[PDB]
RNA sequence: UCCGGCUCUACCUGGCUGGAGGGCAGUGAGAAAAUGUUGUGGUUAGCGGAAAUGGCUUGGGAUGGCCUGCCGUAGACGGUGAGAGCCCGGUACGUGAAAACCCGACGUCUGUCUUGAUGGUGUUCCCGAGUAGCAGCGGGCCCGUGGAAUCUGCUGUGAAUCUGCCGGGACCACCCGGUAAGCCUGAAUACUUCCCAGUGACCGAUAGCGGAUUAGUACCGUGAGGGAAUGGUGAAAAGUACCCCGGGAGGGGAGUGAAAGAGUACCUGAAACCGUGCGCUUACAAUCCGUCAGAGCCCUCGACGUGUCGUGGGGUGAUGGCGUGCCU
RNA sequence: GGCGUCUGGGGGGAACGCGGGGAAGUGAAACAUCUCAGUACCCGUAGGAAGAGAAAACAAAAUGUGAUUCCGUGAGUAGUGG
């Protein structure tokens, strides 16, 4: 059970959001996580790395010379991945790098990535980025800047706050992510999380249910 | 190129930055101009010495008051036309 | 609905056929060919688009470092004399089509139902023929002939029309399901010669396409066919004016360049291989060519004197001992 | 059969479709049934997709589903096999 104050753009707090303990107090297993973002980075990965074989290399078709009688060594095509412009052995090939990690691995992860931040009071609410109707890069960056002074953040903000996504997209160190795509790596990869009161709201709804 | 020949503009890179002259040549091509008394080199013939092209990023169109600035475009709706303005003074150049 | 003309002929009756409303559909599988208006609907060219000539310092050059501001719906990516949001091309974001084509929409247009519709009663006819079925020889079904059902090719034989026929893995009876021997049908699905926009814990010139360079070229073969090699001066050519040796090639001065230990044989310039100079050693010597002791000579680091040792280091090594290359 | 007049066809294309014909090296530690494989290749044809498609269907006593196609299970199962 943790408090958080929600502060207005304006800068006077407005009210209170209670923060359940199953999401937002459980012990971080950093084993778990550790694997759920490798699987995360893993299926980011695309494979898209490719070398020809013996047998798809141009020509190639017709043993070249006398086996015997030359002298030399005895070679049954010129595409051998000894010869030069040769095939490759056992080269890269197109493949998919995705694990399927369980759906509980990786609520644990985001539940346990989510707690640790809470823990430092590192999570923010508000309710508006900024005054609506506009995008201003400029009142955005003063509002995170009151904030915190960290140097990445996380934004979570609905998918209807276009106002907000585009004014804090501009910034160096935001990442603008939505209350349903919340995953470990960004979790983590942000030192400050600034969660949007609607979209906190529906967060817990979603999971708490 | 947004300078033209007959322009003249004033260098703000290289060797010869700070120093004012005429563009005499344009080359759309190359984005490169050549100006009155700049980068001027010493060419073997007597020994000659005359202007070698600059790149158009390191000038910059000089105002009616010898300000540089950016040049930026206003249509004229009467005509259809489309002319350079300066973007410090907003007079026409 | 109304009107009209026909059901051999005229008169009273039931059925066919045209003309007017009224619908119903349409370029569609359900019939077809067209013709107009309109859609900031799309595609095929583009345009605009914020903010630093900022100060000090290194530098050939700032796009480096330190310190000041500014924009940001734009801190994507490249270029510019070295790591640039504020120099350029651009980006976010808005805008643009004379004409052609593609999508829709409303229409002219076309057909089409209206001479029609409803729920009832007991009987004759029809419901796809060389077809189904059967037999012989095969194919394919999990099924390789097996007790072998369903489907199918060739050759013979060859039925029924609904109490008819087919199927329910030999087959028979009962139940159940369906209605062959006629035809069309969009979507969900497969792919990329080609065009557009991007992406990469893919390669970076023996790699990646055979092909970054004359590339399916040179060359080889009569022919089908086989098929290579070759990238980087410099920021800019400013590509060395002029003098001297030389027939030239090449070079030495002189210059350009930040650098010519960047000279169009050009970034960096390893190894193999070939030289030049210096120090040691070698022409009485039987050497897997080294290793362990080791005199002498030369070099070097310290201390003390004038050369002599030292918790020294190096090079070469006369001489003695030992010693049968590596891999399979 | 000849004559005249109109409308069509002919060839090219990288992949994907449909209908036919159809190997062998290989595995079985030999080999002929079998596999390889209805693959390689060849032939005839299209379309932007093609083919199939509206029960003479499945099912098993459920007062059951209801054209075709494609994907996942069923399942390497029931079976089949010198």
């Amino acid at each position: 059970t943790l408090k958080v104050d929600v502060k207005t753009p304006a800068g006077k707090t407005d009210g209170s959001v209670e923060l359940p303990a199953e999401l937002f107090d459980v012990e971080p297993n950093i084993a778990l996580m550790h694997q759920v973002v490798t699987a995360q980075l893993a299926a980011k990965r695309q494979g898209t790395h490719s070398t020809k074989t013996r047998g798809e290399v141009s020509g190639g078709g017709k043993k070249p010379y006398r086996q015997k009688g030359t002298g030399r060594a005895r070679q049954g095509s010129t595409r051998a991945p000894q010869f030069t412009g040769g095939g490759t052995v056992h080269g890269p090939k197109p493949r998919d790098y995705s694990q399927r990690t369980p759906k509980k691995m990786i609520a644990a992860a985001l539940r346990g990535a989510l707690s640790d931040r809470a823990r430092n009071d590192r999570i923010h609410a508000v309710t508006e980025l900024v005054e609506g109707q506009t995008p201003s890069t400029k009142s955005a960056k003063t509002f995170l800047g009151t904030l915190t002074e960290n140097k990445k953040v996380l934004v979570v903000i609905g998918r209807t706050d276009e106002v907000g996504a585009k004014s804090v997209r501009n910034l160096p160190g935001v990442h603008v992510i939505s209350p349903d795509q919340l995953n470990t790596y960004d979790v983590l990869n942000a030192d400050d999380v600034v969660f949007s009161v609607e979209a906190l709201n529906a967060y817990i709804s979603a999971n708490s249910k | 190129m947004k300078v033209h020949k007959g322009d003249t503009v004033l260098v703000i890179s290289g060797k010869d930055k700070g120093a004012k002259g005429k563009v005499l040549v344009a080359y759309p091509d190359r984005n490169k101009v050549l100006v009155e008394g700049v980068n001027r080199i010493k060419k073997h013939t007597g020994i000659v010495t005359q202007e070698a092209p600059i790149h158009v990023s390191n000038v910059m169109v000089v105002d009616s008051d010898g300000k540089p600035t950016r040049v930026g475009y206003r249509i004229d709706d009467e005509t259809g036309k489309k002319v350079r303005i300066a973007k410090t003074n907003g007079k026409d150049i």
